[PDB]
C-alpha cells in the first residue's frame, strides 16, 4: 500500500483488505512493463495485443 | 495464488493462538474459518 | 417408500455441494475472500440456489 | 390430458425464448458480446432460469 502515489491494485477472487487474513498453497509473481492503456489488457477475459 | 486449500507454503501475518481440544470453539486454520469442537482423530490420514 | 424418503434427504445433502454460480459452495470462504459488496453478491447466490 | 401434456411441453420450449432479465436468450451471443466474467453472469442467469 505504500508503492506509488496512485497504483491500481486489482484483485480477482480476493479482496484488497482480505489478503492479509488468507494462506495461499502457491504463489507467482509476473513482473512485466506495458503501455498504460494497455494495462486494463491485464485482465481476465480481456482483448488486446 | 491457489486458494484451493492444500499445505499453504504462504499466509498471511496472523498470529497463532494456542490449539483448545473438547471445546466449541471458533476455529481459523490457515485461513479456513469455521465453529465446532476439535477432538483428536482416530483418522488414519496419509501424510500428505 | 423408505428409500424414496433416504435418497431424497441425501440429495438435500449432496446440494449443499453446490456453488450456483458462486466462487465457492463454502459460506466462510467466501466471507473471508470478499469484502462486502462482492461477498453479497456470492452468498446471495448460494442461499437463493 | 393430452392437451394438458402437450401444451406444458409447449411451455418448456417456449421458456427457452426468454431472456429472464439477460441481454439475450441465446448463450453463444451472450459470450460473444460480453466480457467472459461480464458474460457468465448472464448465462447463469440463463441457466437458473
Amino acid at each position: 500500500y505504500n508503492l506509488a502515489p496512485f497504483f491500481t491494485f486489482k484483485c480477482y477472487g480476493v479482496s484488497p483488505t482480505k489478503l492479509n487474513d488468507l494462506c495461499f498453497t502457491n504463489v507467482y509473481a509476473d513482473s512485466f512493463v506495458i503501455r498504460g492503456d494497455e494495462v486494463r489488457q491485464i485482465a481476465p477475459g480481456q482483448t488486446g495485443n | 495464488f491457489e486458494l484451493l486449500h492444500a499445505p499453504a507454503t504462504v499466509c498471511g501475518p496472523k498470529k497463532s493462538t494456542n490449539l483448545v481440544k473438547n471445546k466449541c470453539v471458533n476455529f481459523n486454520f490457515n485461513g479456513l474459518k469455521g465453529t465446532g469442537v476439535l477432538t483428536e482423530s482416530n483418522k488414519k490420514f496419509l501424510p500428505f | 417408500v423408505v428409500n424414496h424418503n433416504a435418497q431424497a434427504l441425501n440429495t438435500l445433502v449432496k446440494q449443499l455441494s453446490s456453488k450456483f454460480g458462486a466462487i465457492s459452495s463454502v459460506l466462510n470462504d467466501i466471507f473471508s475472500r470478499l469484502d462486502p459488496p462482492e461477498a453479497e453478491v456470492q452468498i446471495d447466490r448460494l442461499i437463493t440456489g
